[PDB]
RNA sequence: GAAAUUGUUGAAAGGGAAGGGCAUUUGAUCAGACA
RNA sequence: GGAAUACUGCCAGCUGGGACUGAGGACUGCGACGUAAGUCAAGGAUGCUGGCAUAAUGGUUAUAUGCCGCCCGUCUUGAAA
RNA sequence: AAAUAUGUAAGAAGUCCUUGUUACUUAAUUGAACGUGGACAUUUGAAUGAAGAGCUUUUAGUGGGCCAUUUUUGGUAAGC
RNA sequence: GCCCUGAAAAUGGAUGGCGCUCAAGCGUGUUACCUAUACUCUACCGUCAGGGUUGAUAUGAUGCCCUGACGAGUAGGCAGG
């Protein structure tokens, strides 16, 4: 059993890293047709007199920015449900009408906007941590994420990226899959005086819709 | 903050009774969309029964100055509410582009009747298109033949802690 | 024993997502977009310089 | 600082090795954290637990119980393995031919047992011949039955015993007892 | 000193609706009550037999009892810091059928006949129930639909 | 020396420490108050029916 | 033949208390490897 | 009519300077570059060189300097009081 | 006649088809209750989360409280 | 709006002090910068949880080892010393 196990061992390894590379390719055209495809459109209406009005978000993601003490029980348990038990916390959120009402009770206490491709990826990549036997375990191998997700499909970190972004499925599967994030402050300051105004008034928490970004990326 | 004016287009979520509603414009300054956006269904819910969760917005676009290198005279009316009362107020600012002469009426405002931004409601900015239109006599006097005046006393800022002469403030 | 970031250690970068090399080669973060040229109706214009 | 929705720090709640110092009883308990380990078969877990228990939690299993398991459909045949101690009853007069595997015997247990043809064996004994337990029967004695359990949940309307030493007429069935004293109960 | 009677703060509770004073009409009466049924408990005020105390107004209830003119229904009522289970003897007047299932019964009726509908054509038979979704794309005309231009007003008295 | 009288301050936060208990449900409820009329025939009925599977 | 308390000798500091914590300067004093 | 630039966003583009850290201790894993043999920044630092080998580093102790430090115990809603 | 709070339901202890028991009930195998046998598996009946759930015994201290935002009573008011 | 009159208390006196007048004051806007026992990464101690390992010829299977998370505390409880 010195040469010939693994010499099976590597020749299944080479063919996995090949499916994954088919994939990825796949995973790429799409991201980049879909893209285009809405920027022609914003055109076409433009050129028609009409005004093209693009679907509402379907992600979003949610950091905590307040601390543990003095929280009303309601919104207290909220945070709890959504896995928001300490500042600098982030997870992803699947947008319903049972899901919007949530974040209205926690508002003066989180800041959530509409995460990028770009977010979501370097997110992943430094940050992810999977949930393995009630374990925090880092995504350091594509066989970890596949013994662990590949019952739905999921094989790669791609995989895992691309489940999230495009809201699959098995979102629910994977999003729980995924460790709540443990963020840092952010590098160049909040850039308000006081983070606890709502961000129309010159604050830090609500809803800042694509500006999530800019912060999330300090921050990690 | 600095500001940038968007138009937005908004209407009520359509039904079956009422298919295809009428579309609301109106021209918004704020420093991002995301205000600008709060900021139409603030004004939209003080002339018609419609709401954030019964209503969409169809498109907002960014609104950029003709010619921001010409020299325009602006007539401005706005009305604010002070520590008793509501009042309506007539300004006139000097500036290059709307937004310029926006962003001087809040300092003017918070300066001279402590007015924060929560207080005051742009009714209508409209550039003066003819002399002896400006009834102020703070902006007609700039719109003299061969304006020309000096700046008395300058000084000068200094890099060293010490200086080995003393300054003159000539110019 | 010690988590590596990708994206600045390329060995790992490379562990991980094997289409990685084939995105570096073919500069596909600088893609150039096809030109059109699609112009937007009257009715538009005039709204958005509308008073 | 972190919002727990637990206690920190809480230990399981369950015994992971014997109270007692017996020699003996650690040296079976080693053989069963091996099997336990290395055979994947539900058997040895129970068994590796149930050494763990308290006299209270192993209540006695007599000869008579033994008999009633093994007139189940399809049972006369399997082995019996009590984690304790085995009793004698002479309320029966008929007794199978069956094998019984438990920690103890007593000597009018042992008797019937051998009377009738069978054996007793140890739980060592019982791993040579069922390592994956083959064929067992695992008969466990009736906790409730103790005496210090009729007096647990003692209230109004709750039909419990009290506790109490002297038991007789001007023991406790006065007022409270009878509605002709006051009230009942 | 306080007072804490039987029927006590029930001035407003225990009135008969406005212009609906009198006698009970003759359908409530006429419905059937079976073990098991799920009811609501408001009293009635013109009805002093059977009237349930203050504190089960509005409560839902199972029924475990059938008797002539009553039924008997099982509340959970929080005492402490544990819920304990209340046995209730009310008249039929006081009580009525809860449409909290009525239109779940229906949904069932519903799930089986998709069941067995697409058992014969497509697998993945989806039904489960969904929260709204956020809308979709959409493109918007401005022909007749031009938009018109809104502002500020300024401020008036009108008094 | 006056004292204070009444609060339920505290109370709740108390109860939901461990409390909160959500009633657990048994198949076959007990029939404490059901008519007696009905458990008397029910009694039969259970035991007719017991000989018919039996035999 | 301990402590409180006291004498002599030696060293050190002291502008309305003294004592303490973290860090280093200065003085005095000292263990560890020379494989 | 034809461009440029500003603003915002993306790159699995390249590259210079500074600081803190070196846990682990035969081999085993996943990869990279190679026709191959092999090599590598790929499951945690190695290579080269100088001075000194003693109060030099360091410990202890006294003192000085910067900042900080209210008297313990007890009853109490509340103690330097 | 709100807002905030508040009861119940969202399945296997479910649904459907057939027909057994009784001293109850019906003009009446009519019904009621409990069953025999058959048909439908976990997109098996909304969302999110779940340091697993359930359960028992025993015993310590405590039973003078006070403060802040909001609702609110007595009082001119009060660090009442 | 700002400023002024209205505006009288007992030891000497307090935007914290000095002092400050296109402020070092008041209203408002844009950036840079400073620093908590908080957040991020690493090491070490302990606690809890889930696991690996009886094979002799070398010693502790209450042993050795792998992985993850956690750490305020009067009255009071328990555990190891
Ligand atoms: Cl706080
Ligand atoms: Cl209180
Ligand atoms: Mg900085
Ligand atoms: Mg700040
Ligand atoms: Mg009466
Ligand atoms: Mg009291
Ligand atoms: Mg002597
Ligand atoms: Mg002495
Ligand atoms: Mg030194
Ligand atoms: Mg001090
Ligand atoms: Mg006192
Ligand atoms: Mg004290
Ligand atoms: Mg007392
Ligand atoms: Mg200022
Ligand atoms: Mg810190
Ligand atoms: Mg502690």
């Amino acid at each position: 059993q010195v040469a010939a196990e693994r010499a099976a061992r590597k020749a299944a390894n080479k063919e996995k890293r090949a499916i994954i590379l088919e994939r990825n390719a796949a995973y790429q055209k799409e991201y980049e047709t879909a893209e285009r495809n809405i920027i022609q459109a914003k055109r076409d209406a433009k050129a028609a007199g009409s005004y093209y009005v693009e679907a509402q978000h379907k992600l979003v993601f949610v950091v905590r920015i307040k601390g543990i003490n003095k929280i009303p029980p309601k919104p207290r348990k909220v945070l709890q449900l959504l896995r928001l038990t300490r500042i600098n916390s982030g997870t992803f959120v699947k947008v319903t009408k049972a899901t919007l009402e949530l974040l209205k009770l926690i508002e003066p206490y989180v800041a959530y906007g509409y995460p990028s491709y770009s977010t979501i990826r370097q997110l992943v990549y430094k940050r992810g941590f999977g949930k393995i036997n009630k374990q925090r375990v880092p995504l350091s191998d594509n066989a970890i994420i596949e013994a662990n997700l590949g019952k739905y499909g999921i094989l790669s970190i791609d995989d895992l990226i691309h489940e999230i972004i495009t809201v699959g499925p098995h979102f629910k599967q994977a999003n729980n899959f995924l460790w709540p994030f443990k963020l840092s402050n952010p590098s160049g300051g909040w850039g308000v005086p006081r983070k606890f105004k709502h961000f129309i008034q010159g604050g830090s928490f609500g809803n800042r819709e694509e500006f999530i970004n800019k912060l999330v990326k300090s921050m990690n | 903050a600095h500001f940038k004016e968007y138009q937005v287009i908004g209407r009520r979520l359509p039904t079956e009774s009422v298919p295809e509603p009428k579309l609301f414009r109106m021209r918004i300054f704020a420093s991002n969309e995301v205000i600008a956006k709060s900021r139409y269904w603030y004004f939209l819910q003080k002339l018609h029964k419609v709401k954030k969760a019964s209503g969409e917005i169809v498109s907002i676009n960014q609104i950029n100055e003709a010619h921001p290198t010409k020299v325009k005279n602006f007539g401005v009316w706005v009305r604010y509410d002070s520590r008793s009362g509501t009042h309506n107020m007539y300004k006139e600012i000097r500036d290059v582009s709307r937004v310029a002469a926006v962003e001087t009426l809040y300092q003017d405002m918070a300066a001279r009747h402590r007015a924060r931004f929560r207080s005051i409601h742009i009714l209508k900015v409209a550039e003066i298109e003819k002399t002896a239109d400006v009834k102020r006599q703070y902006v007609k006097q700039f719109l003299t033949k061969d304006l020309k005046f000096p700046l008395p006393h300058r000084v000068q800022k200094s890099t060293k802690t010490f200086s080995y002469k003393r300054p003159s403030t000539f110019y | 024993v010690l988590k590596k970031n990708p994206l600045k250690n390329k060995q790992v970068l490379l562990r991980l997502n094997p289409y990685a090399k084939v995105f570096a080669a073919e500069k596909l973060g600088s893609k150039k977009a096809e030109k059109t040229g699609t112009k937007p109706a009257a009715v538009f214009t005039e709204t958005l310089k509308h008073d | 600082g972190i919002d727990h929705t637990s206690k920190q720090h809480k230990r399981s709640g369950h015994r992971t090795a014997p109270k007692s110092d017996n020699v003996y009883l650690k040296l079976l308990v080693k053989l069963y954290t091996f099997l336990a380990r290395r055979t994947d078969a539900p058997f040895n877990k129970v068994v590796l637990k149930a050494l763990f228990l308290s006299k209270i939690n192993r209540p006695p299993v007599s000869v008579s119980r033994i008999a009633r398991a093994l007139k189940q459909e399809g049972a006369a045949n399997k082995t019996v393995v009590v984690v304790g101690t085995v009793t004698d009853d002479a309320r029966i007069f008929e007794f199978p031919k069956t094998t019984v595997a438990a920690l103890r015997f007593t000597a009018g247990a042992r008797a019937k047992i051998v009377k009738a043809g069978g054996e007793c064996i140890t739980l060592d004994q019982l791993a040579v011949r069922a390592p994956k337990g083959q064929n067992t029967l695992i008969l466990r004695g009736p906790r409730n039955s103790r005496e210090a359990v009729r007096h647990f949940g003692m209230g109004p309307h709750k039909g419990k015993a009290p506790r109490i030493l002297s038991t007789g007429r001007k023991f406790e069935r006065a007022r409270g007892r009878r509605r002709s004293k006051g009230f009942k109960v | 000193g306080k007072s804490h009677g039987y029927r006590s703060r029930t001035r407003y509770m225990f009135q008969r609706d406005f212009r609906k004073h009198g006698a009970v009409h003759l359908s409530t009466y006429l419905k059937v009550y079976k073990v098991g049924d799920i009811v609501d408990i408001k009293a009635n005020g013109s009805i002093q037999k059977g009237m349930p105390h203050k504190f089960y107004q509005g409560k839902t209830g199972v029924v475990y009892n059938v008797t002539k003119s009553s039924v008997g229904v099982i509340i959970n009522k929080m005492v402490g810091n544990r819920y304990l289970e209340k046995r209730l003897n009310l008249r039929v007047e006081h009580i009525k059928h809860s449409k909290c299932r009525q239109e779940f019964l229906e949904r069932v009726k519903a799930n089986a006949a998709k069941r067995a509908e697409a058992k014969a054509q497509g697998v993945a038979v989806q039904l489960k129930r969904q929260p709204a979704q956020p809308r979709e794309s959409r493109i918007v005309s401005t022909e007749g639909n031009v938009p018109q231009t809104l502002a500020p007003v300024p401020y008036e008295t009108f008094i | 020396a006056k004292s204070k009288n009444h609060t339920a301050h505290n109370q709740t936060r108390k109860a939901h420490r461990n409390g909160i208990k959500k009633p657990k449900t048994y198949k076959y409820p007990s029939l404490k108050g059901v008519d007696p009329k009905f458990r008397r025939n029910h009694k039969h009925a259970l035991h007719g029916t017991a000989k018919a599977l039996a035999a």
